[PDB]
RNA sequence: ACUCUGGUUCCUCUGCAUUUAACCGUGAAAAUCUUUCGCCUUUUACUAAAGAUUUCCGUGCAAAGGAGCAUACAUUGAGUAAAUUUUUGGAGUCCCCUCGAGAGAGCGGGA
């Protein structure tokens, strides 16, 4: 989805999604929850650059 | 936001369009107001400015300072919103 | 995320608390799969 | 269709919106392509119906990459001169003297192959090769569509052409001998390559931890299935493994790894390499019956056999035809 | 539940196939059996077995793989639901809120950092929140033994 | 500033619970008609499946009235209460030229 758009030519957002199953689910604590969305940021990154 | 009152809500919902808005000075500008404020500084594009006298020019941009604007004639659409 | 959308603008949009409502999902094949099948489009107005 | 569901849900309509009768529904097929894997060992020459003409071409295996390129539209054949020779050195190290020569890709003007000119300038002056180049390059469109093995597109083959015998008929000439000439030009150069069958591949994506990752490879294994990426997924307790598999073995395989995780690893498909079918489409030897498996070597003669009976065409390959007696 | 919930024994039945475990009912079309002629369309000669299409696949997509899906009432199973990874803790006196080790790091090696664009600090760093501006959930604990 | 009402619980009446993907019921009976397999020196009672319809054990909400237990006037639907540059604490007055009986206007001039 992110491939596709960048060779359409559109811009790209990102939006981090069901953020409650860090919580409720995973049951990661407050610093590792935050980890967990820098990481998937990053990861988007790197495939956008 | 804070709950400014309606009509500086108005005047937001006023950025994507026309407006033209006359100064203390006389001078009345018509463009496209593209920033505003809660203090009512404007910002206009592709501007026309029409002296008192009837003479015109255009202007690419202008801001006019809030307090030194006497009245705006926004779009009929606003009155829906 | 879009039925949050739907349900700020319309007042009269029910979600259950048990399932999600998905408004965009109109079909009755994407209503028993539950998965999206085709594009739907919305249009609204929203305050930023 | 793209693969399993998208049938179904295409499939689902059918029956319920728009057509609401009884269809029956054969079992799910891919399409092949062909290929070659050897530069052809002699150059093969076809002479027009009325003997007044000799075109000759030879068939090579294209350049890896770029079949993806032509069909993603990396390269396109309208920027012809200068911007297409520019692309081929900068990105492949390449021909360029050659390259300037392509003018032309096949089966369209996106298709996986190309026409080169290889004629040496010497034989044949480029206005008269120039009003024969376009009947040429409707023969090679025509023959890398329809022609070889199985009547399957041919793919990631490059021909290149290098003959001159071309004389004063052009209206006679032009449309009705060249253009059928160079089709059999471009199976015998393609038949002496050493042909083959590709089939499609998939991409898998699959999600479960401990268990599941031994179900994976156990039920790809069954579909000549191979797994490379072996991922534990970051703040997750999943493991992320990521598989190629043939698309003409995947089509129970949703189901299979469901079914023996129970639920836990679920999969995603999706498409982007053609490969080998193994074995040789030529090869005499094997004999395909039915009722029993034909693994490594026959895979790829049940695939052209099968669709040769599927398409209604003779049993087998033409081959002697088109070398003809004096080749 | 995935090829044993309601709607694969609702299309099981109307297809007349069991499933291993589950129910099996009289044949909801009775003609089915006169029908097989083999030779015109099924004939075998033509089509690549690659593995066999038998039970499961026809109940978990049916219209992809049954003929006459019109009279019967073949039903549609939901798809998949996104994995629920609650794991459970069995030392009741561990935060409600940790690291559990089946969980697996949060670190992928060869991932470039992205730039925090922060403030630049001479100026900025003299920027203070108000004296009384606190976390909206300050003194509430984390977590209790509930 | 106005009419408008005590909480709670319970009983009984009335209305709606058809846009069914799906669900008044996270449970699950029986009958009739029509149709298709198996028992039978006969009919019921039956086997096990479909479609159309009923019955039965339940159900949700809203509104209305009443009756009982511990007792309080507020309050619902209808509506109140900051002189230092961007408004709410004067860059304001006066005195000439122009059009015009008249009184205002000119990016007018000036103390
Ligand atoms: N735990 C959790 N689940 C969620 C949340 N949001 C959505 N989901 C679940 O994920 C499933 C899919 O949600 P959808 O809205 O249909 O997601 P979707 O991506 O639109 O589905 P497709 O677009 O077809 O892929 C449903 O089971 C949702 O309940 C969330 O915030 N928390």
């Amino acid at each position: 989805a992110i491939r596709h758009a960048i060779q359409e030519r559109l811009a790209v957002t990102l939006c981090i999604s069901k953020i409650d199953r860090l919580l409720l689910e995973l049951k990661l604590p407050p610093a590792d929850a935050y980890f967990k969305l820098r990481l998937i940021i990053d990861q988007v990154n790197n495939i956008l650059s | 936001m804070t709950s400014v009152g309606v009509p500086i809500k108005i005047l937001h919902e006023a950025e994507g369009h026309m407006v033209t808005l006359e100064t203390v000075t006389g001078e009345v500008y018509r463009g496209k107001l593209s920033e505003a404020e809660d203090n009512m500084n404007c910002q206009l594009a592709e501007t026309v400015v029409t002296f008192r006298d009837g003479r015109s020019h255009q202007l690419d941009n202008v801001f006019i300072r809030g307090n030194k604007i006497r009245f705006m004639i926004l779009p009929d659409m606003l009155k829906n919103a | 995320f879009l039925d949050c959308l739907m349900e700020q603008t319309h007042p009269e949009f029910y979600r259950a608390e048990d399932a999600d409502a998905r408004f965009t999902d109109i079909l009755f094949i994407e209503k028993q799969r539950g998965c999206s099948i085709k594009s739907q489009p919305v249009s609204i107005v929203a305050q930023d | 269709g793209t693969g399993e569901f998208y049938m179904d849900c295409v499939m689902h309509d059918m029956r319920k919106v728009f057509s609401e009768i009884d269809i029956k529904v054969a079992d799910p097929v891919v399409t092949f392509n062909e290929t070659v894997i050897e530069t052809s060992t002699l150059k093969c020459f076809a002479e027009t119906p009325n003997k007044k003409n000799k075109i000759t071409m030879m068939a090579e295996p294209l350049e890896k990459q770029l079949d993806e390129d032509i069909e993603n539209e990396v390269v396109q054949i309208g920027w012809n001169r200068r911007r297409l020779g520019e692309f081929f050195q900068t990105k492949y190290n390449w021909d360029l003297l050659a390259a300037r020569s392509i003018w032309a890709f096949g089966p369209d003007t996106t298709g996986p192959n190309i026409l080169l000119d290889d004629t040496l300038p010497s034989e044949v002056d480029k206005h008269l090769l120039s009003t024969v180049r376009e009947s040429l390059v409707q023969g090679f469109q025509w023959a890398t569509r329809e022609g070889p093995l199985c009547e399957e597109p041919i793919r990631q083959v490059k021909f290149k052409l290098l003959d001159a015998a071309i004389a004063t008929e052009p209206l006679y000439r032009g449309g009705g001998q060249m253009i059928p000439t160079a089709r059999r030009c471009a199976y015998s150069a393609f038949l002496m390559a050493t042909p083959r069958l590709m089939e499609p591949y998939y991409t898998v994506e699959v999600v479960a931890p401990a268990d599941c990752v031994a179900a994976v490879y156990t039920v790809l294994a069954k579909r000549r299935g191979h797994v490379t990426t072996d991922a534990p997924m970051p703040g997750s307790p999943m493991y992320t493994i990521s598989a190629y598999i043939p698309v003409m073995d995947s089509f129970g395989f949703e189901t299979d790894l469901r079914i023996h995780t129970q639920g836990q690893a679920f999969c995603m498909s999706a498409f982007h390499h053609w490969q080998l079918v193994p074995g040789d489409p030529l090869d005499k030897s094997i004999v395909i019956k039915t009722l029993d498996v034909q693994p490594t070597p026959h895979l790829a003669r049940e695939f052209m056999i099968k669709t040769r009976r599927r398409k209604g065409l003779s049993e087998d390959v033409s081959v002697n035809k088109f070398f003809d007696d004096p080749m | 539940f995935y090829l044993f919930d309601m709607k694969s024994f609702f299309t099981a039945k109307a297809l007349n196939v069991a499933i291993p475990g589950g129910p099996k009912f009289e044949p909801l079309v009775k003609d089915l059996h006169t029908d097989e002629d083999w030779n015109e369309f099924n004939d075998i000669n033509k089509v690549i077995i690659r593995a066999p299409i038998r039970t499961e696949y026809r109940i978990a997509f049916p219209f992809m793989y049954n003929n006459l899906i019109s009279s019967l009432p073949v039903q549609v199973s939901w798809y998949h639901t996104p994995s629920v990874v609650f794991i459970k803790t069995e030392d009741p006196d561990l935060p409600a809120f940790y690291y559990d080790p089946l969980i697996n790091p949060i670190v992928l090696s060869n991932l470039k950092a992205t730039e925090e664009n922060l403030p630049e600090g001479e100026e900025e760093d003299e920027w203070e929140l108000p004296e009384d501006v606190r976390p909206i959930f300050e003194d509430v604990p984390l977590y209790t033994d509930n």
